[PDB]
């Protein structure tokens, strides 16, 4: 992290010792993912603004 | 200092360190301005 950092990265990143470029497979995970935002949990898994 | 007049016109993509201090001694209103970026390939 840094002050007033803007991370919207979409790009896949190398992790461990294996260059991906451009594969999202191993050692490639994507670097978004989604939420699991159902009226299903309790108050530790629901939205705030 | 750069002089424009080969073509005699330099203008190449300079670093940006921590700020910038720029001087025209000009004439043909040439002044108009500026790139500024980092990555050039949308890493950010």
């Amino acid at each position: 992290l840094k002050p007033f950092e803007r991370d919207i990265s979409t790009e896949i990143y190398q992790a461990g010792n294996k260059p991906c470029n451009g594969v999202a497979g191993f050692n490639c995970y994507f670097p978004l993912r989604s939420y699991g935002f159902r009226p299903t949990y309790g108050v530790g898994h629901q939205p705030y603004r | 200092w750069f002089h424009v007049i080969t073509k005699r016109f330099d203008n190449p993509v300079l670093p940006f360190n921590d700020g910038v201090y720029f001087a025209s001694i000009e004439k043909s209103n040439i002044i108009r301005g500026w790139i500024f970026g980092t990555t050039l390939d949308s890493k950010t």
